[PDB]
């Protein structure tokens, strides 16, 4: 079929993957900074609402 | 709205109330991924009839791209070590070779066309040469921000001009392919959009309505063009990014 | 909403001006294909399929601002 | 733009580097080589 | 409320002359890849990567101005 | 509100100064092109030339985005 | 809100937009009734040492409790054919004894208490005995609804006021269980409430504060009482039921 | 371990099932009648908001 | 009241029926039975 | 809207005909009691008398709760 | 609106009269299984599920009000 | 909010009525548990743990009633 050869994916990338991981990071934060809106606040599939919290609604 | 082709349906579901595990589900753009995934995985395993050494038909065109891409990054970065850096250069290629001909089938959907994915993919790059660059050369990194021989008075209006377009690019090269890809998509559906209503008046207008069907086929002619070129622009200038971190100038 | 539609209509109209850079630029491709013929008549199945491409890159430049009139004017 | 703006971030973000990091194994040890072995064979029978 | 979404569509008409500089950067960098190929034919495939790179490296300074029209009008 | 309606006309106008980059780096390439075409042992040479000249009229270009970036977000 | 007991929280999730696959998904309710799965297997499996005669000492009260349906479904239906009903009136049982001393445990979760299931298990069970009271005996089976030797000018309204009590046996049956579950344990969280709210006034009254604490341990003490007489009582009133379906009087 | 007895389970109890499935049904009909009152048509949990349309919200 | 009337109808019910369906066979079939071999054999080692 | 508050005061004063209803099952089933404990072998003779006049005075309890439910539900 | 919740708490109110239909029925049921089992030490075994029977298939009709009572309290 | 709170505290001295039958209700087990034992003094180990029952269980019924006053006066 294939076989698998050991090529060195580690000690040549690393700083894409630390960067991968900022990025995810900062991403994440951002999400939950712009998931709490005036826009979006009422819209239904965030995952606010699949836990607890429902429904602040005054704009 | 001409623009209800991006929406991004979920379809198999997952939640809790404990942890958010929304985050992975089974969507639109994650069902995408997938299929470019098992494309990717389909050019090269069924492909190879038996493992034979003649290479039929099917693989010359991966035997092409292939080669295509070593000689753009041997003529790039250069130096003694050019391939270490190559399958990465590579799979930025075929990711977006493959998700700009998948996104032309009509009912079909461009991955390319997140900003949101692909400007992070482009930031992931830059950050990786900024941090590879400083551990690779310490402090002076950023000798890269002066040019050459130049006159000392006017070296500070010429590094601050410099670093603006060094931290440019960090968004401009995802941007550029967001653009292109949006912009084409867009282009398509406004104008089967516009002589669809065209074609619904009065009988006289489906005789000789062959002519906007005909700029329609053009511009889809066109349109693999603008997918295939910036899929090669993205791995030349993500190689020539890599010839200024790796190497100082 | 008479005030947005009136709007509409005059970004319709600005949105037409960046068709001058297709105009001058498909122009500007055939006249180096010209004197590319005239100094070389030999090569010509060469350089006019990249006279054919400069073509169709830069009239795809014309149509995207061709297209944010055609949304400024219906959508 | 409404439609580049949503939840889906982290959705997005996450599949696609899942897939990056998938590629990039995969292609580096599987299919770049397998490639390159059909180059040095074919090499290797021409010199002989 | 009218005025908002009037400036908002007049502003995005006026962001989309920046094409012009596109379409004449892309016809430039043609011709002069026309005009390089014509008059030594043995340079074409060392001056093609360049002509692709700055072909799409000028465009990117059209869809820049195209995308902030795309976020007037629809953002 | 009439500033908040009005600061999206002058991110409209202020992005037309793209309009000399394009342009800008249309000249630098085709020089870049023609240099070569002429002296073909000038490559390697004078490229990094080439990339500095775009660098600099991109940033030059870049200055009209980020005033409209800081007209529609601040 | 002394009643925030019952509170149906999800915790595993699962959704689409396809189908609407909210139905099943693991919830309180979905766990402890899983919870009641293991703990009647658990009263079964590994309380038979190695498949042992003798019978350890655990397994006396799984003897008990099968000789007490046993002898009390022999007396109640006690036809030709009995024992071919005696599954169902000990899964009757078993269900209602587990589920009623589960929700004794102070932070646990009453399955009883929830009328929506009670009273659908109350309503299939008189659908299932009028089905088979149909199946049967035909037509006959209407002869349930004249008590004995009657005068007949007064069989139409012993017919009528029959008929009525035969039909509001579909929903007595299960809100007697549901009735005595919720009201003994709304009664035990708000005499909680109220000898916790007394208990926190001046220090004379954490002296001599232990009356309150023997009455809700006197008021324990009758709940499990309450909660298996209601086991036992769902199991012979579906007995009698099977009596009057299966035997016309 | 157990050995399995096939103890007839079904030729005796076929009208409890078909009652089963009988009161399931009705009560799937009477879920979906509930669940579009006025007191629960915001509540987020529901399954309309899973599937499409999203807050009618006029009462 | 409040709190037995959700939506979570069809989720009680499901997961209800499944556990009597489930009780019932395993009931029948597995756990009186492995009683009732216990009373033959204490009745078969009485009777001898 | 008098008319949907008191319904519920109808509502809770018809409830109380159980009163009549529960003391009833308990004297039926204490003469049943009584009837088995003084003659033994009259069990299975006269207790389908009693299941028959429990269903009779339940029943005639029931009266009193299907015209609450008709008052909170109609 | 402050009626109908006033209206709603005095039904409630009202509807708990019916538990004292089912005290006294609870206290006639057992006091004939005393008198019962008094005069006959040998029928136990023989009436006390008719005791059972007949005591929580005599509450029931108290419990019935007591959820006439729960539904105007809490629904 | 004072009328709805006004009736709060009617509904509880209406539910106060209900503990009248355990009030009668644990008496007539009781009188039935003397006159068990002056008809038999032998019985008294099988009869009075029945006794005991008769009154947990129509207690039971006079706190479900009480509890409706604890919930009108407070909550």
């Amino acid at each position: 079929m294939l076989k698998r050869f050991p090529t060195p994916i580690l000690k040549v990338y690393w700083p894409f993957f630390v960067a991968g991981a900022a990025v995810y990071y900062g991403m994440s934060k951002a999400a939950d900074l712009s998931s709490n809106t005036k826009e979006f606040i009422n819209d239904p599939r965030n995952p606010r609402f699949a836990k607890g919290g429902k429904f602040v609604e005054v704009d | 709205s001409p623009l209800d082709q991006f929406e991004i349906r979920t379809l198999f579901g997952l939640q809790s109330s404990f942890i958010d595990l929304s985050c992975l589900n089974l969507t639109t753009f994650s069902l995408y991924t997938i299929i470019v995934l098992l494309v990717i995985t389909s050019l090269y395993t069924l492909t190879n009839n038996n493992n034979k050494i003649i290479g039929s038909r099917w693989l010359i065109s991966q035997e092409a791209i292939y080669d295509t891409i070593m000689n753009m990054t041997k003529g790039q970065i250069g130096g003694k070590n050019w391939g270490l850096y190559f399958p990465m250069i590579f799979t930025l290629f075929m990711f977006i070779f493959i998700a700009n001909l998948i996104s032309m089938i009509p009912y079909s959907f461009a991955l390319s066309a997140h900003l949101v994915f692909i400007i992070s993919l482009s930031i992931v790059i830059w950050l990786g040469n900024t941090i590879l660059g400083l551990y690779k050369h310490g402090w002076v990194f950023f000798s890269l921000f002066v040019p050459a021989g130049t006159p000392l008075p006017l070296v500070p209006l010429l590094v601050i001009i410099e670093t603006l377009s060094y931290f440019a690019r960090a968004i401009s090269l995802g941007l550029r392919l967001g653009s292109n890809i949006l912009a084409g998509h867009l282009l398509m559906v406004i104008l089967a959009g516009l002589t669809f209503n065209f074609m619904l008046i009065n009988l006289f207008t489906l005789v000789f309505g062959f002519v906007p069907l005909a700029m329609i086929l053009a511009i889809m002619m066109l349109e693999f063009a603008i997918g295939i070129i910036q899929g090669y622009v993205w791995a030349i200038l993500t190689a020539s990014y890599l010839k200024d971190a790796v190497y100082l100038h | 909403m008479q005030l947005v539609l009136a709007a509409k209509y005059i970004g319709a109209g600005i949105s037409t001006i960046g068709l001058l850079g297709a105009g001058i630029g498909i122009a500007i491709v055939f006249a180096a294909l010209i004197n590319g013929v005239s100094r070389n008549p030999s090569i010509k199945d060469t350089v006019f399929p990249m006279a054919i491409l400069g073509f169709a890159l830069s009239e795809a430049t014309g149509l995207f601002c061709l297209m944010v009139s055609f949304l400024l004017l219906f959508g | 733009m409404p439609q580049l703006v949503p939840f889906y971030f982290m959705n997005q973000l996450t599949y696609g580097f899942l897939l990056m990091i998938t590629l990039l194994i995969l292609f580096s040890q599987f299919f770049l080589p397998m490639i390159l072995r059909l180059y040095v064979s074919r090499l290797f029978i021409s010199k002989l």
